């Protein structure tokens, strides 16, 4: 379990790929993942706003990255 | 008093700008906002601290290919948030758009393709203009005032270009471009700051590399800060210093009555 | 759960599926991989989505 | 699951293969019949199968009166 | 344990058969009567025997005090 | 885009003299649902009522002055149907429905019920018959947009000084209860109240200049749409047109586009 | 979590709850549990925990 | 576990004015008084108890550095 | 008179960011642009006229010395 | 006074929607019709005259 | 000078017997029609004769916009 | 003196009409008006308590009375 | 001015009747009045504070005084 | 008039006695008094905070004071 999202997000963070997290409300969140943990991911926005997983919906990278 | 000097320069490559000492003139011209369109380099290239101006936050989106385009934007004060892309391939694949939110106002950076290199570039320009009027009809629908710092590569009226009879076929005055711009301005109610503050002719921004054209002042006014009429009234003045041309476009200087804040 | 048979069948057959999110926006694309927490669509961008905001996954073809 | 009143209901909806109208929270309606179910998913057979999630189901209105 | 307060309230509403109006998280009002309930389901008897999931129920407003 | 206009003209003739035809012609829209034609279909056949670039469809009551409804569409609908089986419906053509791919819209016009007691009885009759028909219209796949003037307000937010109108027809308890049952219990929604939960928005106020000054409006128009389209609501607006129609035009846009 | 709501209930502070749908509920806290909060306002308007977004007391505690 | 708790404890200790946005998108303001595994107390004129399951993100008005 | 005028003139000339408190207890913020013998105009992003009848206490964030 | 009159006159000559906050914390936003030493009319659904001594803060929309 | 505006306005509101919904500074909502007033006291007529002091009134909301 | 205020209080005194005085805060005050003078009003009840004029919000007589 | 306030306060001072003053904010004060003026007022309690008349709402004595 | 305010405030400021001024909103303001004038009082505390007389309800010296 939980063996797939961990490496995916770790690779997205390592290469600092610009992800566009579309919330459930239809709001864009362009930024780089600074870190991630349980019930939380850390964006690299100018303010580095801390987001919650339960609210997050999609995580699309602008540039297709390899697994 | 309440003032806000928004600066825009289509460097057409940040390297040529740095060669001309543009960074020094910008750091000395301490203003509110400074936009550098057509970086012609990746963000990693802009990461060089030389380009970063003291007291500003560097934000830039690079095209798929660094030399293709890319746009940067300095801000005296940390914007509320910075976003890139427009959903269209012609925009996302080339980083031709980058917005920096503030408060009840979002100063956006637009980069329309030149359309002067080849016919395919002009076709892409038409497609981008259509998608952009669509994005304007879809985005302004959200409560917000927009300052579109963009180099449109199009002259609206004969007042924006001399010897127009020779430029009818030249890109920038083509019938479809003129019609699209007239629709964007009048049908949608959008205005421009410079023309509003000064309905003066001979004022241009883009000049050909040919030295004779610069000597006799054969220039084009391709840059327009098309903005919502809400902020239109708050324009104070506009200027186009004829200093040694820092890039294919000239320095567009405008001061507003509004003052941005986080 | 019957979720994993369905998902791995769509993955093996690579059927173009249309996924509806909790908001209702209609996604499209094949399913590359999946687990209990997330799904890794095979779309042009391979947008990853968590399992706590899914509505219905349907294949475009029977 | 302690009392499991949903289990008899879904079992009688599936055994008789009654036409259901599972409403979702977003607002769309899904017609069909329950083929099978577990803890987080229900199978609706309308030409093709639909992996409708449990937590997204607002109301289940069977168009056929089910005695129980 | 979990429904030390929810269980008695729902059981009283059922036994008394008070016409309740369930407001969903989506904002759709649902009038009717509580037929039965459990851990995460409530059967609403009306023109159509309806089954509303608890996780999507915002509020319930009985028409008469209980 | 996907626009819908609702203008209970209360006489297409008065609408024409008031400039409704020119306004609709200028008003770019996808479908126009005017009500209370007060004329026969042959009268609607007059090309003056035919808007350029729009189709003509109209069903007239047994007696012209009784009512009648018309429907204009930009594209040829798949099929047009009238009547619902009820005498109060068929005998007066108070219902006309067009069919498009995936979605089929309809034009509904309920009796005012304010003229006399018999009108209120007919209103109750048609209300029960219509909720029955809609119960028969539950599992139906095709999504609907019952654009019609229901002559009833749902909540106090839809009408001011409700204390005085509580006993007056249009806000009586049974009508409001019927509307609430049709909306909530049956999953039906409204585009306006969903997209904009703002009061003071009305459509029908007395022609009396005093009421217009103090704005004594009763919300009678509603874009009753199946829950399938609830998600595709763009925005609703009630322009305060200068006495063009008793029921102010109700314009609403939708994110979902149309197709033959 | 538990102590704050227990104090809100015992002290009889006028509470106003904004639900996840945004509905501004008003009433007094009658009784609460893991997954239920009985709101006493004319009727026993029960409210679920998962649907509550903010609890706005009229005065601090 | 490893990221949320330290981040919130730092925000509380430093008393950084944070701006929280609900899942619906409503913008809230106030300082983080105390954290909890399921809730948070946001004191802004009147102390309002916000539930974690309704928090979209946590935007700190000032940049913060993790320990 | 002897104390209000010098205090206000110093706060104005020095541009000290003050935290004007209201009679209801709300803590406002912003810079003072100009004062009057009965009202003060405090600017925070935009000018906001504040009535002296509704001010409880004016606390300058920075120490000030009377002339 | 010397400051209130001209600014309050310009707040109407320019059609600036003025938002006033009551001491209780209630907010009302409307265009000022006319003002006096003790009364100021705020255009709303109806001519709601407001007492000067009851206004706490005047935050114009621009 | 001091009554150049409120006096004729209130006199017209009184003559027009327009139903008024007066709001007190405390926030309570009273209703009725003003029957008389002078300079420091306003007399309201209704089911029960009521005398309201001017220094405690916040707004006077009539039911119709008077000219 | 006043045009109607002082006559109103004198009329309330002459017939000792039971009057309920309401405070700006919200509390009520029962008892008949014993006497009155600028800035003060005496109340007759279990004790000769004196209320302040500037604090009174509304004066409602228990019975409709005219000047 | 103060035709009734001054005699009342002077009598309360002379007879040293313990009076309880209730402020508009609701807080409770206790203590006899030692002296007074046209604005403030001296108290008898252990602290002997200076209360402001503009903030006073009611003055109820422990014993009715003429 | 005002014959008791002047000596009281003078004795309070000369001896530098801490006063827990209970604001009208219910907050207690500790610290000595720096100066005073017509409808204005300066505070000696963390910062020279200005207190309006019209907003003060009670000034408690706490410590015994005479005049």
């Amino acid at each position: 379990g939980h063996s797939l999202q961990d490496p995916y997000l770790n690779t997205l963070r390592k290469e600092r790929v610009p992800v566009s997290i579309y919330l459930v409300n239809g709001i864009k969140l362009q930024g780089q993942i600074e870190s991630f943990d349980q019930f939380v991911i850390l964006l690299k926005n100018t303010v580095s706003q801390m987001v919650y997983k339960h609210a997050i919906s999609t995580v699309v990278p602008s540039r297709p990255v390899r697994l | 008093g309440p003032a806000m000097r928004i600066i825009s320069v289509n460097v057409n490559g940040i390297q040529a700008a740095a060669e001309r000492g543009l960074l020094s003139w910008l750091q000395a011209q301490n203003a509110d906002v400074i936009c550098l369109q057509d970086t012609r380099a990746s963000a990693f290239d802009l990461d060089d601290p030389s380009f970063q101006l003291d007291g500003y936050f560097l934000y830039a989106c690079d095209a798929e290919l660094p030399e293709q385009g890319g746009v940067a934007l300095y801000s005296r004060l940390q914007p509320k948030a910075v976003i890139s892309g427009l959903g269209f391939e012609t925009a996302d694949r080339y980083g031709r758009y980058l917005q920096a939110d503030f408060d009840k106002v979002s100063i956006a950076t637009l980069l329309l393709p030149s359309g002067q290199s080849g016919d395919e570039s002009l076709n892409q320009k038409f497609k981008f203009m259509d998608d952009f009027t669509h994005y304007l009809s879809k985005q302004r629908r959200k409560r917000r005032e927009y300052i579109y710092c963009g180099s449109l590569y199009v002259a609206h009226q004969k007042m924006d270009v001399k010897n127009w009879r020779e430029c009818q076929q030249m890109p920038g005055f083509l019938a479809p471009e003129r019609a699209w711009l007239d629709e964007v301005f009048g049908n949608l109610g959008y205005a421009d700051a410079l023309r509003e503050v000064s309905r003066e002719g001979d004022q241009f921004s883009w000049w050909p590399d040919s030295e004779q054209a610069e000597m006799l002042n054969l220039g084009w006014r391709f840059d327009y800060q098309v903005l919502t009429p809400g902020l239109r009234r708050f324009v104070r003045n506009a200027k186009l210093p004829r200093q040694p041309r820092f890039s294919q476009h000239a320095p567009l200087i405008v001061d507003y009555d509004w003052q941005l804040s986080i």
